[PDB]
Parts: structure tokens; C-alpha cells; sequence
């Protein structure tokens, strides 16, 4: 109907607008209509409709400045609606663009506006912009401001004013808001909680009184630093239209006693008496820190009005609440209830497509040459969030400004244009960046993605289908659970020697049900008992919870589980919905040593013996390490996997690293002298005479008793 | 509205916002560091350095500076928020609905609507700088009303603004006539029925606006005659004695609280107007020293919910006692001791006003300088409302002050005499002359390049029939 | 009322002229009512507040409790959620002495309460609030509520394929066409997280001598123990012998203590508190 397709308007008028004959009839418009066009980012244009047949039915030409001005590209769909009742502008002020002027002497109204809107009648909106061509030059402006608002028709009659200083193209470019879902990628789960938990309670209001209810105001956001979070807010508030109000934590914590108090009520008003609204409240963490920081009266005068704002705004007003904090507990506990920040979103490292989204969003106005290979970037980039992607992007740039400076002259202050074109950014440089990467989100346990099926796990199919029954069944069909009123088993604790993979098993597990994946390493567990880190097990359970369906992972457990931790431990698993799709999988080399306390019904009760590998999981896990290696052709690792009897997968692993050192020494030897594209089987049997065992016998021994006795001890 | 509201203001406000009102400073003998490059004693001067003020013996600081401070205070560009008003009028009056589940005042409050404890303290900046009298006699007549009469007078004192050179970001205003409204003065005080006071003054500043004045404060005489053989007046108003007793500042309050000034920058649109009062009293010798003050914007919030009264002690203000409809909560006045610590006490019972009031430096135009005085009038036909005295506006006097220099010509001198502001009311009044001749009648004595403007005057058949008249009366 | 961090909000020296104000005005107006919310924030215990404002408040709020204890019919009611939280010089003679305990409700409670709630909201013909009440276990009221807010907003979104968000307004038969299914429900709860267990808290218990096997004699000598002290304290006043005050369950792990405990915490009809091992 009024959705006509965008094309390249011939006229080089701002305001005018061909359409087909055929939707002119089916819209009943006519010849010199004034109607409002609508295309993206809620951008509104009102342009002057002219009937032509040349473009096909259903589709509508606009020159650029419309084009640009409404944010859209050509072959987008534009809504046309009828303005009838558009006055005449009393008075509009308008001024130019700085760099467009430079060089003009004289009066510019009478050089280009007199003549532009003298018998013309153009309609003009704030936030417009037209571009008038005289003589030799071309010249843009701005709707600066219009009388009546917020848009009106320009008569003769109409006053303009030109008089005012230059604007700055700069700021419109480099304050580049009004960022849509376009600008964000690799988080579009979170995207859409926040999409359906904020527009529809705006939007679509009438929904709730239908429906009866009232809708959730609170919403906290957080995850690792530099994920996002402000963009994410920052595009919703835009996309939705409302009047945001972006508040600052450090911003506020920087005023003079009794002033903090005082912005905070203002802005609150102010969104109250706008509605609807969309409060943004960045970094809360540093107004309501946790009780145990700072106990200053400055410090708690902040905290209480902020709690009296926020349980003082339940009413009929459109008002919702958004907070970013780096992690959930650092936020004061009386934060978290109900009539408040309620509901958690929880933001995590992206998978490979995600850092590939990210570098085509950041690498679009690079002059990137054409050896790019995105794809192999995405690869190679693992824990890296947005804003080391958008580091490695600068650095890999600076990289190539360093290797083209040769050709510059640093004392002269004027660059040929030549080299200026030259300048492209290479594979190479995004290596190089690379290496000069400083990744820090993996610092601490964060929410992640996995991809892992059942391919990378040789053998072990009894195993892979306890797994399967135990945990894939209650996430895909808890309905019979409910028919046969059975309680979904928890977790389940993987014991064996070490090497035998348990990782690779967690994740594929993780993978299977699409559940996110978190890890805690033995290390992290200790820093968590001397009380040095970061975070604390019940922000690890905070975290699963809001990241549900989640899979958390305990790695060594034997060393906390030999106590302050294990308690914490116990009571959060005890505290933690049945229903809550969350597992815990424990890992350990000596189960006999953790508390018996964990073993309990209701908790890791579930024990899973991990086997060292088979000969053909060995055969398996070799040709999969070997995948993208290129080898020796009729080369055949059976009689390597026959040989390597007993050994675990990291032995295997050893042996192929060591294989591969060999094969480079060689390469390099042979380049240095100067071939050798592949592995010859001389170099595997090199590496096999220092193969070694990672197991003794009298291990494996003790690990088949145990077995034989937790057996037994279900044997009657 | 995502932004500064948008309204029309004075001129002055507009300029002065233009200006940002920097003193610079040269390199200074500390500094550390090359020609180029500034570090921190050698950067520009905020207007609204406190320093700079008491270094050079100013007592506030040119209320458009104190915008500028608010402004620079929050407020960044291009993000951060979506504009906060800076400026927002104190009111102290209980919200009449609330209803977080209680019913109105009357019976029943929570803690969210309840009026919290008021700190007194002296304000810090004034809206007026300096009150201008542009020539001796506008006042010289006034007193020689007391001289005459023995009695005190009030009257209303009509000019505008401008601004002022002398003090960064400031504003005077020039007063260019006083209008004596009916009251009945006495020995010890002055009454006036307040309703006839404003009916007449709705029209006369209507005519004063269609002459291009405007009601800029107000005046009162308090003196008294000392024993000395010639003229001494006591100074019963010294740091000893009050300043302003209740009664005046009260009135003060609400005259400032009936004359809004338009501002860009509150929710509301007003905020402190630009009122100012003048009070003659004598200063530390017999002279007759003239004085300026204004009360300040908590003061002038303060008497709009009642709250405050007169004292039988003259520096002291009376505070009331709360009811139905008039909620006063606790008021502390924050002082400070010689130790250089603030000290809040409570002063229920009274307290004086010294903290309710910002004081003015009055002056009088250079004498060797241009002269841009509306009326060069003043010593002619008697003011308005002089009932009491001789003094009496009507035909006679009409006849004896403004009929030979008409009836023959030499328009140089009919000029001076036809631009006097109790004629042009006088001769209004009568409404003998139609409305557009004296609209030009006007306009030729409140402006230059008036010769043209004169003869079609005199022209008119209105002044014709005017003088015909004037001659025949006795 | 009197909120406890609205008060705290205000600058130095304005937090206890609104107490003194607040009291003046409850005690003019008579009879009155002070509900002086969140009591803790404005008097914690003493070790946590050092500071002299946070003195000099709890020392204001107790010299007008003190000064209140008069003629006058004005009541003081105050809520926190610790009990020893409150400063202890508040709970004396001539103050906060009476107190009232609340506890999670039982399965009659979560009914009345989903009823309550659950009463503008078109909710569907397939709807057994008895079996979401029986399953519902530690769910305190703002749990419930907050537990058909999900419902409802899981229903909307399963309606929204219907829904064109793009245009302000929706089709009025869509609108009218919203009905709550008993899966939205059952999704809520799996979405849901009740917290009030991870404290200590008082709640009920319905188990009889008929949910466990077994154990005639110690079922009589339980019922011999707290039973006819609680029935018949007349007889025991009669004898003159005070009654027992506890009990102490040995045995191998996994034959039901919990079930004895509860079972004679039912007979009585006396509300029960447990304390986990993890406690
Ligand atoms: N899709 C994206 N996900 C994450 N970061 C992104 C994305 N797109 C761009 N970025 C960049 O990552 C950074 C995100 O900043 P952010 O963490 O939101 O700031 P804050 O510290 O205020 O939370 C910015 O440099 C932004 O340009
Ligand atoms: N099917 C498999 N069985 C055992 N190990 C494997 C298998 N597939 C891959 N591996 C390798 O085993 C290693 C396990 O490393 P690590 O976590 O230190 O030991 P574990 O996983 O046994 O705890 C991985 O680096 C992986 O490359
Ligand atoms: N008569 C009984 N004897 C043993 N166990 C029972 C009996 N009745 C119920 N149970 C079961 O015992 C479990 C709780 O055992 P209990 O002894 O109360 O706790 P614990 O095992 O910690 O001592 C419940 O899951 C319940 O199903
Ligand atoms: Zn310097
Ligand atoms: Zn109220």
C-alpha cells in the first residue's frame, strides 16, 4: 500500500518526491501533495508529491539529501501518509555548514536561499537538511529551527533568518547517537530480552490493561567491562523513541555534599513529568556500592535517596529504570527486590560469528585492502570482547600508518594525496595487532558460548548417553517430568585421571541442550578462599541463574574440597530452583578426597567414571588434532595409535606438538640454507622415541579399584 | 523540552548572556614553562571569582555571573543528560496532593510532602547592581515634599535597564521619573488602601509602557530633624540599629513577588525579579544619604505563605504559628563566628533580618559625560497627588506654566517644557487629545529628531482646540 | 508515615526536625497513627553506625518515644526485617515492646494470595490455581505476584506473532483475545526464584502420624513429651512439674527425624523453625 520502494530521485530538489501512477492511485494522491514520509530511526521528512510513470508500480524517488536526512538507503520501503494541515512557516532560522561556506564572500541568503524559496513553497522540518547549487558552488544547511513547530511551509511571505555563527559538520559525524540495532552484533539473546522487557511496556501500553497486570519496572544490566552494556542501552532508548535521560555514576559521586541529592531528585522529576521515559542509570556500582565500602554519611545519603526515588516512582507513569554494573554483587543488596531493579540481564564474551559482526560493524569506513580474511581474524580472536576489537582495529591502522611512513616527511605539514591513497590496512597488520593484543575479560568467569558435538569425544558412548539421559532429556521434554513428577537430577561429578577430557565433555554437553557455558578453575577457587578476588561463589550463582539455561563447571574441585567455600558452595546449591534449568559439573583426580557432604542425595551425587582413551578414540583424537595440518600423503596413524598404548590425550597432544617442532626446525634449517610443505612419518617416529607416559601404574590401579568398589557398593 | 526553555527577555539578559565576561591575566612570576602554554596561575579569570569580588570591596556578584557558575557547574554538551534547569525558585508551601496513600493536609501527611526545616543565610548574588537617579532634582523634589509638609512620602520610581561597565556582568537601573500615589502620610508612618493604589497604577504604567518607562522599584522617606541650627537629620539606621525593620521588608517581598522577571533558564520561566527599593534616612552625619536594598529570593518565598510578621523590636521579624492551610516548619539562620565556623540556631520566637536582605550601591550619572535623560523636566507643573500641599494639577496652572511659550513660538524652549512626565500624564488624562496625536505628542518628547514630529503636533487641530481652551480659562 | 531512608535522605541537621515536627503533629491531631517504615536504616545496631548524626538520630527517636508514653491515643508501629538489627535500647518498657512475627504462608495462604492477585487477569478456563498453590513451596507474596506478572508477560509474548509492533495500535481483537494458560504458569515458576529460604524463617506444617512408618513408641513417648503439656497444662500445674524442654533424635542417617519433627510440630499446631547444617 504506502510502502513505496526508495530509488535516486533525478530532481535535485529537497523536497521533492516522485511516485508511480498506480500508487498514486491506490493512495489517492495527486500533484503537488504535501504528505509525510516515514523510513527509519522514526525519522520524518514531508516532501511534495509528484505523479511519474517511469518508475515501475509500488515505488517512490528521492534525491540524496532526503535519503540521507531520513537515514535510509535506496530500495528501502518508505511510508507515505497525507499532511493536510501543514501551516505556513512564520519564521525559520537557519544556519549553514562551516566547511560548505569557506570561500564565499557576500551575502549567502540572497546568493542561494532568495531564489530557493522565493515561488517555491517548500516544506521544511527541524532536523532537515537542504542543499542549494549556485554558480560553481554547492552549498548544505540545516533546519535549524521553524515557526510554527515543528515543521512548515516556506512562503514568500516567510521570514528567514541566516544570521548566526557557523556549524561544525564534526559533531554530527562524530556524535554519530541515534545508533540503531544495526550497530550492534554478537548479542542479539540479550538484545531481544531488553527489546521485549522495554518497548512493549512503552509502545504498546494498552497490552497490560488488557491484560490486567503491572508491568516490571527495574532492570539491571551487567557483565565484563567494555561488552557494550552503554551501547546496548543507548541504542533500545533510540530505537523506542522515549525521552531518555542518560545519568552518569561518576558524573553525580563528583559534586560538592548536597548536590548529588539534589541532581538525583531533578532527574527523576524531570523523567517523571516527561512520560514515557527511559532512565539510564550507568555505572550505579559507584553510587550504591556494596555495605562493606565506604560507610561515610556522603555515602550513604546517595544510597538512600536513591532507594526512596525508586520506590516512589510506582504509579500510572511510563517510567523504566535501566542500571549497568560490572558485576552483580558489588550493587547494595536492598537493590535487589521487588518495586526494583528486579530483573538481570547478563552480557558475555561473544562466539566466533559475533566477533565476526564486530569486525565488519568496526572495519566499514577502514580502507581495508583486499587480502582481508574476517573470518580467519574471528577465528583467531577468542575471549576478545567489542572494545578489544575495536583496539585491535586502531592498532592494526597505526601499524600501517608506521610501515607508509616512510614516504612521508614528518617536518612538512602538508602530505601528498598520493600517498594518502596508498594507505591500506593488510593481513599482516591485523597479525602484528595481534600480537600486541592485551586481552583482559577472561581475567575473571564470565558467561560464554561453546560449539562442541559429539565428534570431538572419541568413544566413551555409554558415557555420552548417561550424559544425554541425565541432562538433554529434563531441558527438551520436562513435560513427562512433570507427568511422572520426577525432579530433574542437578549435576553430576566427572572423576579419572587427568587428560581424559572432562572439558571437552562439559562443553559438549553445554552444546547440546544450547545452554551457556561457565568455568572456574582451580585457581580461581583458591583466590576465592583467600578472599582476594574479584568475585564470590554467590555471584557465580547470580550469574548462572540470569544467564539460564547455564552449565556452570567447577575444574580441581579436590583443592577447595580437601571449610568456608565448600559451605558457600553447598548452601547455594541447596538455595538454587529445581526448575532452573542450571547444572553443575564437577572435575577431579581424587574423588575419594572431596567432602563427603558434596556426595549427597540432592547435590554431585551423581559419580561418572572418565576412562583414558581406546585405540580408536586415540586414532580419533589424533586425525582431530590433525585436521588442518597438512601431512605426509599414504601417511597412516594407526600403527603410531597402536603404539601409544596407556597414553592420555595431552600425551598425544605432546606427541603431535613435538612432531610439528621437528617439522619446522627442519623447514626452517632448509629456508635458512637456501620445500617441505608437510610432516614426514620420520619426524612422528622422532617424536614417538620421546613419548612418555603421564599415568603410572599404580594410579590407574587405585583408579580401577575405586571403581570396582563404588560398583560393588551398587551391586546386590 | 530537551533542551534551554525558549522564551523572549529583556534586552539586557540577552546581551549579557552573549558575553562570557573572562578577565584575562598576564604571565605571572611563578610560572614554569615557555611562552606558549598556560598552567594555572596564568589562565583567564571566571566572572564569578569570589577573589576577585572581595578584593575589590563588591559584596555579590552580578546575578547573570552567578548563572554562568551554575551553567559551567553541570550541564555538559553533547551528552550526559537531556538539560536540567539551573535555576528553580524555592517554595516552601506544602503540596496540597501528594496522596502516596494519605488524604490532604487538613488531616492527614507523610514525609514526602511535608515542607522540610528552612536554612536562612544570606544570599550571595543580586539581580539589580546599581540604582542611577539621573539628575538631582528627581529626588530634590521629593524631599522637599517631607521639607514642606513635615510628613514621610512613598512613590513608585519608573525607568530601565541597562548595563554596567564597573562591575563584571552587571546591571543598573536608571530611573527617569517617581509617581506619587494617593496616601496618607503621618509623622510616624504612611497608609495607603491598597486596592486604589494598584487600580490607578494598572493605568498609569500603562501610559508609562506606551512611553517606553517601566515600574522599577519603590521609594520612601524616613527622616527626622535633629536639634542643630540648620538641617541635620538622626541616623537611626547603622550596623547598630536596623537596617529595615519587618514591616518595609515584608512589603518589599511582596512587591518582588508581583514583578516576575522573565528568565530562559527555570521550568517556571521567572525567577528573582528585578526589583529594587530605595529608603532616605541620613547617613553616620545630618546629610540626607540615600540608600538601596533588595530582599533576597528565600525572603521573597518566605511571605508568599505568610510565615512571617511584624516585631515591637524594630530588627526582628515575628514567626507564626502553624494552622490549616499554613504548614511552618523549623527555621534555623545560619551565621557565622569569629572562628570561622558556621553555626545554625534556632530562632523561633524572632530573628533578625540582616539574612533576608543584599544591599545596593546607589550613584548618580557622571557630569561630564553625555546626557541621554528622557525628561529634562522635573521643576514645572506640580507632580500628581500633592493634595495635601498647595500643589494641585488643573486649568490655572496649565494656563500660568505652558501658555506663552505656545502662544508665540521658539519650539527650542516648548520642547523642554512639553517633555515633562507629569504634563504628558496630565494632559492624557484630560483626554482632550485624540489617541494617535498623543501617541506623536509622545513620541516627540521622549525623543530626538523631533522637529518634523513638533509641527505636525502643533499642527494637529487637537492642540489647536487645547490652547484655545487654555487661553479662554481663567 | 515515616519512611526510614526518606528521612535519611535529607542533609545534616534536617533528619530530626521532621522527626520532632512528625510527632508534634501526630500528638496535636490525636488519635493518630505512626508507621515509622523501615525502623532499621534510621536506628541500626550500635556497632554499625559510628558516626555522630547516626547517634544523634537514634538518641531523637528515642527521647520522642519516651516523651510520647502519655494520655494522648497515638500508636507507634515500626517494621524491619532482622529483629536484632534494631538498636536494643529500643525494645524496652515504654517502647517497641510488643512484637509480631511474620512467616512465609502455607499452601491455604499462597492460595488466598494467588486468588487476591490473581482476579483482573483474563485468565483462561485451563487454569488450576489449587495445583500452582500445592506446588508453590517457600513462595512469599511479592514472589507470587511477581510470579503472575511473568505469567502474563510470557502469555503476551506468545501472542506476539500476531502482534505488528511496528504500528502504535493493535487489531481490538487481539487485544481482547489474551487468555493466561496453565503453562504460562508452570513457565513462570520455572522462571521464578524465591529467597526468603535463604534465611531463617517461621513457617507451618501439615504432617501426621500417618506420612511415616513405624516407631509406635517413639510416637508415643513424643506425644507423651510435648503434647499433654501443650493440651492439658492444667494437670501439669495440678503435679507441679514443669515440662521438658527438649529432645534429641540419634540414628542411622535417612529415617526421617524431619518427618518426626515436623509431625510434632502439626500436633501442637505451632509453627516451625529449622536451622540446615550449611546455617
Ligand atoms: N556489538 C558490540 N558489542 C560490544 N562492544 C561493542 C559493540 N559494538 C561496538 N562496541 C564497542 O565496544 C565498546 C563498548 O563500550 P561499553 O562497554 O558499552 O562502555 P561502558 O564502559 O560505559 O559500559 C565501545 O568502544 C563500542 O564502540
Ligand atoms: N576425546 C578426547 N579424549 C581426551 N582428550 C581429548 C579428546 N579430544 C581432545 N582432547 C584433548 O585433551 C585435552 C584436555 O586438556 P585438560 O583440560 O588439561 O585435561 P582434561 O580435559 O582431561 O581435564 C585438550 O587439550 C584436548 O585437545
Ligand atoms: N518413615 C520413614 N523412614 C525413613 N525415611 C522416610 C520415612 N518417611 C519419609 N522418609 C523419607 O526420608 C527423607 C528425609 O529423611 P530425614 O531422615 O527426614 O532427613 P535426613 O535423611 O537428613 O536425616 C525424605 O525424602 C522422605 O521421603
Ligand atoms: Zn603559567
Ligand atoms: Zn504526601
Amino acid at each position: 500500500d504506502n510502502m513505496l520502494l526508495v530509488d535516486d530521485a533525478i530532481n535535485d530538489d529537497n523536497s521533492v518526491i516522485a511516485i508511480n501512477s498506480n500508487t498514486m492511485d491506490k493512495l489517492e494522491l495527486f500533484r503537488g501533495d504535501t504528505v509525510l514520509v516515514k523510513g527509519k530511526k522514526r525519522k520524518d521528512t514531508v516532501l511534495i508529491v509528484l505523479i511519474d510513470d517511469e518508475l515501475e508500480d509500488g515505488a517512490c524517488r528521492i534525491n540524496r539529501v532526503v535519503r540521507n536526512n531520513l537515514r535510509i538507503r535506496l530500495g528501502d520501503l518508505v511510508t507515505i501518509h497525507p499532511c493536510p494541515d501543514i501551516k505556513y512557516a512564520t519564521r525559520i532560522s537557519v544556519l549553514p555548514i562551516a566547511d560548505t561556506i569557506e570561500g564565499i564572500t557576500g551575502n549567502l541568503f540572497d546568493v542561494f536561499l532568495k531564489p530557493y524559496f522565493v515561488e517555491a513553497y517548500r516544506p521544511v522540518r527541524k532536523g532537515d537538511h537542504f542543499v542549494v547549487r549556485g554558480g560553481m558552488r554547492q552549498v548544505e544547511f540545516k533546519v535549524v529551527d521553524v515557526e510554527p513547530e515543528e515543521y512548515a511551509v516556506v512562503a514568500q511571505d516567510t521570514i528567514i533568518h541566516w544570521e548566526g555563527e557557523p556549524i561544525n559538520r564534526e559533531d554530527e559525524e562524530n556524535n554519530m547517537n541515534e545508533v540503531g540495532y544495526d550497530d550492534i552484533g554478537g548479542c542479539r539473546k540479550q538484545m531481544a530480552q531488553i527489546r521485549e522487557m522495554v518497548e512493549l511496556p512503552l509502545r504498546h501500553p494498552q497490552l497490560f490493561k488488557a491484560i490486567g497486570i503491572k508491568p516490571p519496572r527495574g532492570v539491571l544490566m551487567y557483565g565484563p567491562p567494555g561488552t557494550g552494556k552503554t551501547l546496548m542501552a543507548r541504542a533500545v532508548a533510540n530505537e523506542t523513541g522515549a525521552f531518555f535521560f542518560l545519568i552518569n555514576g561518576p558524573e553525580v559521586m563528583s559534586k560538592m555534599a548536597g548536590e548529588s541529592e539534589s541532581n538525583l531528585r531533578k532527574a527523576f522529576e524531570e523523567a517523571e513529568k516527561n512520560a514515557p521515559a527511559i532512565i539510564f542509570i550507568d555505572e550505579i556500582d559507584s553510587i550504591a556500592p556494596k555495605r562493606d565500602k565506604t560507610n561515610g554519611e556522603v555515602e550513604r545519603r546517595v544510597v538512600s535517596q536513591l532507594l526512596t526515588l525508586m520506590d516512589g516512582m510506582k504509579a500510572r507513569s511510563n517510567v523504566v529504570v535501566i542500571a549497568a554494573t560490572n558485576r552483580p554483587n558489588s550493587i547494595d543488596p536492598a537493590l535487589r527486590r521487588f518495586g526494583r531493579f528486579d530483573r538481570e540481564v547478563d552480557i558475555g564474551i561473544p562466539d566466533a560469528t559475533g566477533r565476526l559482526e564486530v569486525l565488519r560493524i568496526h572495519t566499514k569506513n577502514m580502507k581495508l585492502a583486499d587480502d582481508v580474511d574476517l573470518e580467519a581474524l574471528a577465528a583467531e580472536t577468542h575471549g576478545y570482547v567489542g572494545a578489544d576489537i575495536a583496539s585491535l582495529c586502531s592498532e592494526a591502522a597505526m601499524q600501517q600508518i608506521r610501515e607508509k611512513m616512510d614516504l612521508i616527511d614528518l617536518d612538512e605539514d602538508e602530505i601528498d594525496a598520493e600517498v594518502l591513497d596508498s594507505l591500506g590496512v593488510t593481513m599482516d597488520n591485523f597479525r602484528f595487532a595481534l600480537g600486541n593484543s592485551n586481552p583482559s575479560a577472561l581475567r575473571e568467569t564470565v558467561v560464554e558460548s561453546v560449539n562442541v558435538t559429539w565428534d570431538d569425544v572419541g568413544g566413551l558412548d555409554e558415557i555420552k548417553e548417561e550424559l544425554k539421559e541425565t541432562v538433554e532429556y529434563p531441558v527438551l521434554h520436562p513435560d513427562q517430568y512433570t507427568k511422572f513428577g520426577l525432579s530433574p537430577s542437578k549435576g553430576v561429578l566427572f572423576y579419572g585421571p587427568p587428560g581424559t577430557g572432562k572439558t571437552l565433555l562439559a562443553k559438549a554437553v553445554a552444546t547440546e541442550v544450547s545452554a551457556n557455558f561457565i568455568s572456574v578453575k582451580g585457581p580461581e577457587l583458591l583466590s576465592m578462599w583467600y578472599g582476594e578476588s574479584e568475585s564470590n561463589i554467590r555471584d557465580i550463582f547470580d550469574k548462572a541463574r540470569a544467564a539460564a539455561p547455564t552449565v556452570v563447571f567447577l575444574d580441581e574441585l579436590d583443592s577447595i574440597a580437601k571449610d568456608r567455600v565448600v559451605n558457600q558452595l553447598l548452601t547455594e546449591m541447596d538455595g538454587m530452583n529445581a526448575k532452573k534449568n542450571v547444572f553443575v559439573i564437577g572435575a577431579t583426580n581424587r574423588p575419594d578426597q572431596i567432602d563427603p557432604a558434596i556426595l549427597r542425595p540432592g547435590r554431585l551425587d551423581q559419580l561418572i567414571y572418565v576412562p583414558l582413551p581406546d585405540e580408536n578414540a586415540r586414532l580419533s583424537i589424533l586425525n582431530a588434532q590433525l585436521r588442518k595440518t597438512p601431512l605426509e600423503p599414504g601417511l597412516e596413524l594407526t600403527a603410531i595409535a597402536k603404539a601409544t598404548q596407556g597414553f592420555s590425550g595431552a600425551d598425544l597432544l605432546y606427541i603431535v606438538q613435538r612432531a610439528a617442532k621437528y617439522a619446522i626446525k627442519d623447514s626452517i634449517e632448509a629456508h635458512r640454507q637456501h620445500p617441505v610443505p608437510y610432516i614426514t612419518k620420520e619426524h612422528f617416529a622422532e617424536a614417538m622415541k620421546t613419548a612418555k607416559r603421564s599415568v603410572s601404574d599404580a594410579e590407574l590401579r587405585r583408579y580401577e579399584a575405586y571403581s570396582q568398589q563404588m560398583k560393588a557398593s551398587r551391586g546386590q | 523540552r530537551y533542551g534551554p526553555l525558549r522564551i523572549k527577555e529583556l534586552a539586557v539578559d540577552e546581551e549579557l548572556e552573549k558575553e562570557d565576561g573572562l578577565i584575562p591575566r598576564q604571565k605571572s612570576k611563578l610560572c614554569k614553562h615557555g611562552d606558549r602554554g598556560m598552567c594555572e596561575y596564568c589562565s583567564p579569570l571566571p566572572p564569578w571569582d569570589k577573589e576577585y569580588h572581595e578584593k575589590n570591596k563588591i559584596k555579590h556578584i552580578s546575578f547573570h555571573s552567578y548563572l554562568k557558575k551554575l551553567n559551567e557547574n553541570a550541564n555538559k554538551k553533547e551528552n550526559g543528560s537531556s538539560y536540567i534547569s539551573p535555576l528553580s525558585e524555592p517554595d516552601f508551601r506544602i503540596n496540597k496532593r501528594c496522596h502516596n496513600g494519605h488524604e490532604p493536609w487538613p488531616r492527614g501527611i507523610c514525609s514526602k510532602c511535608q515542607p522540610s526545616a528552612i536554612t536562612l543565610q544570606q544570599q550571595e548574588f543580586r539581580m539589580v547592581d546599581h540604582v542611577e537617579f539621573q539628575k538631582s532634582e528627581i529626588i530634590n523634589e521629593f524631599i522637599q515634599a517631607w521639607r514642606y509638609t513635615g510628613m514621610q512620602r512613598f512613590g513608585y520610581m519608573y525607568g530601565s535597564y541597562s548595563k554596567y561597565d564597573n562591575t563584571p556582568l552587571g546591571i543598573k537601573a536608571v530611573v527617569e521619573a517617581i509617581y506619587e500615589p494617593p496616601q496618607h502620610d503621618e509623622q510616624d508612618g504612611l497608609t495607603m488602601d491598597v486596592e486604589q493604589v494598584k487600580n490607578e497604577m494598572l493605568q498609569i504604567d500603562r501610559q508609562a509602557q506606551e512611553m517606553g518607562l517601566s515600574r522599577i522599584g519603590l521609594i520612601f522617606t524616613d527622616l527626622s530633624d535633629a536639634g542643630a541650627g540648620d538641617g541635620s537629620v538622626f541616623c537611626k539606621r547603622h550596623k547598630d540599629s536596623f537596617f529595615l525593620s519587618s514591616l518595609e521588608v515584608i512589603m518589599a517581598a511582596r512587591h518582588q513577588t508581583r514583578h516576575p522577571n522573565v528568565s530562559k533558564y527555570s521550568e517556571q520561566g521567572f525567577f528573582s525579579s528585578k526589583f529594587v527599593t530605595c529608603v532616605i534616612s541620613g547617613n553616620l552625619e545630618g546629610e540626607i544619604d540615600i540608600s538601596s536594598y533588595q530582599v533576597s529570593t528565600e525572603a521573597e518565598a518566605l511571605v508568599t505563605a505568610d510565615m512571617i510578621s511584624g516585631s515591637t523590636f524594630p530588627s526582628m521579624a515575628y514567626i507564626n504559628d502553624t494552622t490549616d492551610e499554613r504548614y511552618v516548619p523549623e527555621i534555623f539562620y545560619m551565621k557565622s563566628n569569629e572562628y570561622g565556623i558556621t553555626v545554625k540556631e534556632n530562632a523561633k520566637p524572632a530573628f533578625p533580618v540582616d539574612y533576608l536582605l543584599v544591599t545596593l550601591t546607589h550613584g548618580f550619572p557622571n557630569t561630564d559625560t553625555e546626557t541621554n535623560s528622557k525628561f529634562v523636566s522635573s521643576t514645572g507643573f506640580p507632580w500628581s497627588n500633592r493634595q495635601a500641599m498647595g500643589q494641585s494639577q488643573d486649568y490655572q496652572e496649565l494656563k500660568k506654566y505652558l501658555f506663552n511659550v505656545a502662544s508665540s513660538g521658539d519650539f527650542n524652549l516648548l520642547h523642554e517644557k512639553i517633555s515633562n512626565f507629569h504634563l504628558l500624564l496630565y494632559i492624557n488624562s484630560l483626554q482632550i487629545l485624540s489617541p494617535d496625536e498623543w501617541k506623536l505628542l509622545i513620541e516627540s518628547a521622549v525623543k530626538n529628531e523631533w522637529e518634523e514630529s513638533l509641527l505636525k503636533l502643533v499642527s494637529s487641530a487637537g492642540w489647536q482646540t487645547l490652547v484655545m481652551i487654555l487661553q479662554e480659562s481663567g
